């Protein structure tokens, strides 16, 4: 998005680094205290706009617990398929933006190509592209159409050959590798000790996954 | 280790609050009438601080 | 006359060398950025109307806000808006940067961008769809179609 | 179970050490990109040609706001607030009264489209079908005052989009 | 008439760099599943038309505090030597037809860094500095191989003569007899052009980059001279003057492709690169094809 | 093979009407295909369709020369299409409005407008209320 | 997620990952170049949306 770094520089070397956060803080917490659970709902949408139906799952899943009820097994099925279609998403941005900031550019499209493709299945399931609101604490709000399974069959039979043509662009290139061989290594006591999870820990070695 | 001052608390000047919103304003502390259109008395027992009617208007733009 | 004529054509052309090329710069502040992008995406492309894809601050000529615009945030906006060359367009792009949106009773956000920089077309959304801001594009190319600047300075 | 993506040893044979040799002198992983570059080159593009292409949409689609009305020609909405309540972004203003007729009809309703984050809790909470969130979304505006509709913009659009929004409602209502 | 032929030589390279922009965009736009601009114009053709006049109409922006000198010398200069180079090749006859004429295009590159100093140090801020500091030192960097390079493939030649080029490639391309020195003469060529994966950094700017996509153009022309030699018939050289601007195309094509198909080096690896792996390489080809013609006694005729 | 291709080209320049409307078609909509004709607006645009074509692009809209009271030959805009073939246009539906019209309605707009933004035909954004509050009205007649 | 038996949250915190690796930029960006510095912002994965909130 928009970041600021200050940071002090000897020659080419980073010598400190300093972000400055705040410039898309719209305090959201204090206007969540302001609205039903319902109406909080659409806040964790914008949260992290790359990654929707997993942050309403997460709100939906700790507000079930509070409450002591669970939702039925087919709103629990649908949630994980489009959790993994979220995933899907939000890894292709990542993967993408990171080699466009480096400078490759082409799999963006090649990639975002795939990522309306899961944009028309959201629209498709609950009527927006990203910011949807389908997943509520009950469950699933409206259940899927009728010929939306298949079409999610045929987009992913065809998937691996785009991450296959993205993986020849970058695995085996030697710019790729000598931009992102040895960068930033961090330990994995150091990415206990600092907080970090996910990926973070897992490029490390850990052995950890919610 | 310890002050042991004695002085009443006062974290005006910490708050932020501006000037004419300390010293003009006059907070009702009250329990809550129960709503004379239900006969539930849940609404009512808890204390509540509230501030003072201030000037209202209308927009020219869409009223 | 042939006098009206003249500036007639010269005005005609010089509105569309002007809306032919666009080069936006876009404040990509919020979730907005993402369909922003997908409007660049090969289904819609934008370059094939002249539009490029993330022209510079200093040769751009239409501003895109596309997301929620903070109190923290808006003299950098501003900041970046006076650098911009003239003839400059600003596009407001989602519920946010229109008028506060989801956050409009917020402390920390501006109740639209409209209260920093002049802008010319609205695009409402949450977000407004990649086919919708391509419209809203268009609209301000016909905008400047519109505009008559040799036929004032004529009549002045 | 887990993977290793990165738990190779690399072969230490003279021939594996001379193919790794020929790699870095004659650049063959950057002509193998070079070739998927060119082969996808040669492919039909995505682009449609756009505005006289549309691309696709579900009768789910939330766009502009509408007003409906019955058959008979009475407006559907009987000013319950209930959307007003429901509304995350209070983006709606209501205000009623009754009519001349003695109906329970309203006489303000507002909807900023510059504070409505189009989530749709509008139309679900509407019990009548009165308030929909119509399928038109090319609809931007030049300035920030017409993008403040009023209870006749509102009843203007419904007009305007009752036959797309019959069919919609008639496709989608049975999944509601 | 030798004015007409000036004008003749002049007029259409602008031309050419001026279309190069849409053809950049189009290839680009159809590599990555997209069109380039079909809008304005037929088939966007009139689309570099719209970026001249817009450009031409739009206000410029002095900085009211720099030194207006340098300010001004620097767009004539690089325009100036970017229009020079052109002369002294052979298409299949040059305009002006020198001794050295390789010597003296190597003279030209040498000379165009003073825009981007210049440039750099007019522009009264001292990131801008910065930035001209970090180009002007990998290009000269990069010409000290080019140099090296084109000395190397000019001794099979026997001079300095450009035309000369032609009779040595009569029945075979130098492409053949040596390859390595021409892919490090097109990394070379990419790496002075601030050309992707080595793009680092109104009226003036579009005079720039005009004299950029010229260079660009001209620097194809001379590769596509110096290692892909086409046959001339002294009885037609329209047939050579085809194979040329075929061979040009192809190679700023590859250009395009090269920019839409590669991420982008850091400045200490392109450092390195160059410094650790050109020249060391360079070195020992340039004495392999020093001891060749003595070894094989193919000493070419002219001297 | 490409006299294959050639020859599709040249059907792609005789199914225009010749030569003139070829070069009409292709100055208006950037394209010079020919698709099965769906049907005719009541305001004159013309909808095609071609389901060889993939997603997306298999069926397309000529705008009309001429719409309520603008020149229309080169300003069109995807607000120009009627709601019926807005549904059959963005795929909402696979049964274009000739096989099943829409049902009708006394208060259905019976002429389609586009969008009037920046036009004396904008809308102007008002009060819909009564005032509240009476002001007391001091009589015509003098006290002394 | 705290309630008080209302209708309404008393509060709601959110924790993003995106907070811990961005406060661990500064120690994974010591001893690099410059350019490093949006590689490895890069492959922290940031979203500034859930970042701030
Ligand atoms: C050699 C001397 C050069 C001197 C400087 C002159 C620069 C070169 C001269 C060439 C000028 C090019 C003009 C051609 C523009 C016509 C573009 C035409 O195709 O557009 C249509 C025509 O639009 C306008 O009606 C045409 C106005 C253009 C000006 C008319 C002729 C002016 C020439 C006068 C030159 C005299 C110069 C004197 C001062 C030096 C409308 O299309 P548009 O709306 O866009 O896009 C809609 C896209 N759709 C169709 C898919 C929906
Ligand atoms: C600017 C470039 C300056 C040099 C241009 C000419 C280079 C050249 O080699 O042409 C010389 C040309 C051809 O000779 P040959 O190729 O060897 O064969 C002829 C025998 N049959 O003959 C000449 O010597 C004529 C040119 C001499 C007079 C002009 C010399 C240039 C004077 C430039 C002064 C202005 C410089 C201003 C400052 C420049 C700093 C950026
Ligand atoms: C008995 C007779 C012998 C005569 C000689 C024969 C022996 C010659 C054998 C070797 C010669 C070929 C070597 C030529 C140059 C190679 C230099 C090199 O290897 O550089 C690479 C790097 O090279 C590049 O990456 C440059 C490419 C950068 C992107 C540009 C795209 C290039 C690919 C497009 C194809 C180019 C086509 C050129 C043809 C030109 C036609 C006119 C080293 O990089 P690293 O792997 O990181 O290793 C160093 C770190 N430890
Ligand atoms: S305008 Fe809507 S879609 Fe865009 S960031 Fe704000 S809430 Fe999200
Ligand atoms: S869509 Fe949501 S935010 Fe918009 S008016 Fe309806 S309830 Fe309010
Ligand atoms: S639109 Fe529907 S929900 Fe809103 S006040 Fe009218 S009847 Fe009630």
């Amino acid at each position: 998005g928009v970041l600021r770094l200050v940071m002090e520089l000897s020659g080419e070397m980073v010598r400190k680094c300093d972000p400055h956060i705040g410039l898309l803080h719209r305090g959201t917490e204090k206007l969540i205290e302001y609205k039903t659970y319902l109406q909080a709902l659409p806040y964790f949408d914008r949260l992290d706009y790359v990654s929707m139906m997993c942050n309403e799952q997460a709100y939906s899943l700790a507000v079930e617990k509070l409450l002591n009820i669970q939702p039925p097994p087919r709103a629990q099925w649908i949630r994980v398929l489009f959790g993994e279609i979220t995933r899907l998403l939000n890894h292709i941005m990542a993967v993408t933006t990171h080699a466009l900031d480096i400078g490759a550019m082409t799999p963006f499209f090649w990639m975002f190509e795939e990522r309306e493709k899961m944009f028309e299945f959201y629209e498709r399931v609950s009527g927006a592209r990203m910011h949807a609101a389908y997943i509520r604490p009950g469950g699933v709000h409206q259940d899927l159409p009728l010929g939306l399974l298949d079409d999610i069959y045929e987009f992913s039979k065809n998937f691996s050959f785009r991450i296959d043509e993205l993986e020849e662009m970058l695995t085996n290139n030697r710019i790729w590798r000598n931009r992102t061989v040895d960068i930033g290594v961090v330990t994995a006591e150091d990415a206990l000790n600092y907080g970090f999870s996910g990926v973070m820990l897992r490029g490390s070695g850990i052995q950890w996954d919610l | 280790q310890l002050i042991a001052v004695d002085e009443k608390l006062d974290i005006t000047t910490l708050t932020g609050v501006p000037e004419e919103h300390i010293k003009t304003r006059k907070v009702r502390i009250f329990v809550p009438a129960r709503n004379n259109m239900q006969s539930g008395v849940n609404n009512t027992k808890k204390w509540k601080m509230e501030f003072d009617t201030r000037e209202r208007w209308e927009n020219p733009l869409m009223g | 006359s042939r006098g009206e004529y003249v500036v007639a054509k010269l005005d005609d052309l010089v509105n569309w060398a002007r809306r032919s090329s666009l080069w936006p710069m876009t404040f990509g502040l919020a979730c907005c950025a993402v369909e922003m992008m997908h409007m660049a995406a090969p289904r819609y492309d934008m370059d094939r109307f002249g539009v490029v894809f993330r022209a510079s601050p200093r040769q751009s000529d239409v501003m895109i806000v596309a997301g929620t615009l903070t109190n923290k945030m808006a003299p950098a906006l501003r900041k970046v808006y006076d650098q911009m060359p003239e003839p400059r367009y600003v596009v407001s792009m989602g519920s946010c940067a229109n008028g506060g949106g989801y956050y409009h009773y917020s402390y920390s956000v501006v109740r639209g961008c409209d209260r920093i920089v002049p802008v010319d077309i609205y695009v409402p959304g949450c977000p407004p769809t990649a086919e919708a801001l391509l419209y809203g594009i268009l609209q301000l190319q016909r905008k400047i179609k519109r505009e008559k600047r040799l036929r004032i300075w004529y009549r002045r | 179970t887990y993977k290793f993506v990165n738990m190779r040893e690399p072969s230490m044979d003279m021939k594996s050490v001379t193919d790794r040799a020929a790699q870095t002198l004659l650049w063959t992983e950057l002509v193998r990109g070079l070739g998927m570059t060119l082969s996808y080159l040669f492919r039909e593009p995505a682009t449609i040609n756009y505005p006289f292409e549309k691309g696709p949409l579900s009768p789910r689609f939330r766009g502009e706001h509408a007003l409906r009305r019955y058959p008979s020609g009475e407006e559907r909405c009987i000013a319950c607030k209930l959307c007003e309540a429901v509304c995350p972004a209070q983006a709606i203003t209501i205000e009623a009264e009754p009519r001349a007729d003695g109906s329970r009809r309203t006489t303000r309703y507002d909807i900023d489209m510059t504070k409505c984050i189009y989530c749709g809790f509008c139309q679900e909470a509407c019990p009548v079908d009165a308030i929909v969130e119509g399928p038109n979304f090319e609809f931007s505006t030049e300035t920030h005052e017409e993008l403040l509709y009023n209870k006749e913009k509102l009843l203007n659009n419904g007009d305007k989009w009752e036959a797309e929004i019959a069919a919609n409602i008639q496709a989608d209502y049975l999944y509601r | 008439m030798f004015m007409i032929n000036i004008l003749s030589l002049i007029i259409p390279i602008l031309l050419a760099v001026a279309f190069l922009t849409l053809v950049e965009r189009k290839v680009l736009g159809y590599m990555q599943l997209r069109k380039g601009p079909n809008v304005v114009g037929p088939y966007g053709l009139l689309q570099p038309i719209a970026d001249a006049l817009k450009l031409f109409t739009k206000e410029p922006l002095r900085p009211a505090t720099s030194s207006i000198s340098m300010f001004i010398i620097a767009p004539i200069l690089a325009l100036s030597l970017a229009l020079t180079m052109w002369v002294p090749l052979p298409m299949p006859y040059p305009l002006i037809n020198m001794n050295l004429g390789v010597l003296f295009m190597l003279a030209m590159s040498s000379l165009a860094v003073y825009s981007i100093l210049w440039s750099g140090w007019a522009s009264n801020s001292k990131y801008a500095l910065i930035g001209a500091l970090r180009a002007v030192a990998q290009t000269i960097s990069y010409e000290v191989t080019l140099a090296i390079i084109l000395l190397s493939v000019l001794l099979m030649n026997g001079s300095y003569t450009l035309s000369t080029l032609i009779t040595t490639q009569e029945h075979i391309w130098m492409i053949f007899t040596s390859w390595p020195l021409a892919m490090m003469w097109f990394i070379s060529t990419l790496a002075e052009t601030n050309r992707a994966p080595f793009d680092l950094t109104a009226g003036p700017f579009a005079m720039f980059f005009m004299a950029e996509y010229a260079n660009i153009i001209m620097m194809n022309a001379f590769t596509a001279i110096l290692f892909l030699g086409a046959s001339h018939d002294p009885h037609t050289p329209e047939l050579y003057t085809i194979n040329f601007v075929l061979k040009t195309l192809a190679l700023t094509i590859t250009f395009l492709w090269i920019r839409a198909s590669y991420p982008r080096f850091r400045y200490d690896q392109l450092m390195h690169l160059l410094w650790k792996s050109f020249l060391p390489l360079t070195l020992a080809l340039c004495m392999w094809h020093i001891s060749l013609p003595i070894m094989t006694a193919s000493i070419p005729p002219q001297s | 093979e490409l006299v294959q291709v050639l020859r599709r080209g040249l059907q792609q320049v005789s199914g225009h009407g010749g030569l003139r409307g070829y070069l009409r078609v292709l100055f208006r909509a950037n394209d010079v295909r020919v698709g099965t004709l769906v049907g005719e607006d009541k305001y004159g645009n013309k909808y095609y369709e071609d389901n060889k074509q993939f997603f997306g692009r298999h069926r397309w809209v000529i705008y009309t020369t001429e719409m309520n009271g603008r020149d229309t030959f080169w300003d069109v805009d995807g607000s120009m299409v009627p709601p019926e073939w807005h549904r059959w246009l963005h795929c909402m539906t696979d049964d274009p409005p000739t096989t099943k019209p829409p049902t009708a309605r006394k208060y259905i707009w019976t002429n389609h407008k586009f969008n009037v933004s920046g036009t004396p035909q904008q809308y102007v954004p008002y009060s819909t209320t009564r005032k509240k509050i009476q002001e007391w009205v001091p009589p015509s007649t003098p006290y002394k | 997620l705290v309630s008080d038996g209302s209708s309404r949250p008393y509060r709601c915190k959110i924790k993003a990952p995106g907070f811990a690796h961005l406060a661990g930029l500064d120690k994974m960006s010591k001893g690099h170049m410059l350019a490093d510095v949006v590689a490895i912002i890069g492959t922290q994965d940031i979203v500034f949306g859930e970042v701030d909130r």
